[PDB]
């Protein structure tokens, strides 16, 4: 029933934030009042396309 | 060839001694203790009122921070 498209592993390369869940929580809320726009756009892209692989940009 | 000795009462009589049952009242009215019951009652209502209404507000935060660290 025809092949699964997947994105190569290269293509799913990024500079990773890797902070623990403690220090998240403490920036949090000024982490959503400054990042807003790209979160909301990624979020958008993500419950309209229905599929993770559009929405990796 | 002394006087007779004898266990005997002494002169005039014993002390009277008591037999009756002694029960005492004892206590407050109902009133009182169904008053007292009731005002403790709306004492703690309002306590956990305003206990409840800020632990709501603070769940809302903590929701929050969880909305904002989503995407």
């Amino acid at each position: 029933p025809g092949i699964v498209e997947l994105p190569t592993l290269e293509d799913l390369k990024v500079q990773e934030v890797k902070v623990s869940s403690s220090v998240l929580k403490a920036a949090a809320h000024h982490y959503g009042a400054q990042c807003d726009k790209p979160n909301k756009e990624f979020m958008l892209c993500r419950w309209e396309e229905k599929d993770p692989r559009r929405c990796l940009e | 060839a002394s006087k007779v000795k004898q266990d005997m009462p002494p002169p005039g009589g014993y002390g009277p001694i008591d037999y009756k049952r002694n029960l005492p009242r004892r206590g407050l009215s109902g009133y009182s203790m169904f008053a007292v019951g009731i005002g403790t009652l709306l004492f703690g209502y309002w306590s956990m009122m305003k206990w409840n209404r800020e632990r709501r507000r603070l769940q809302i935060e903590d929701f929050e921070a969880r909305i904002a660290l989503m995407p």
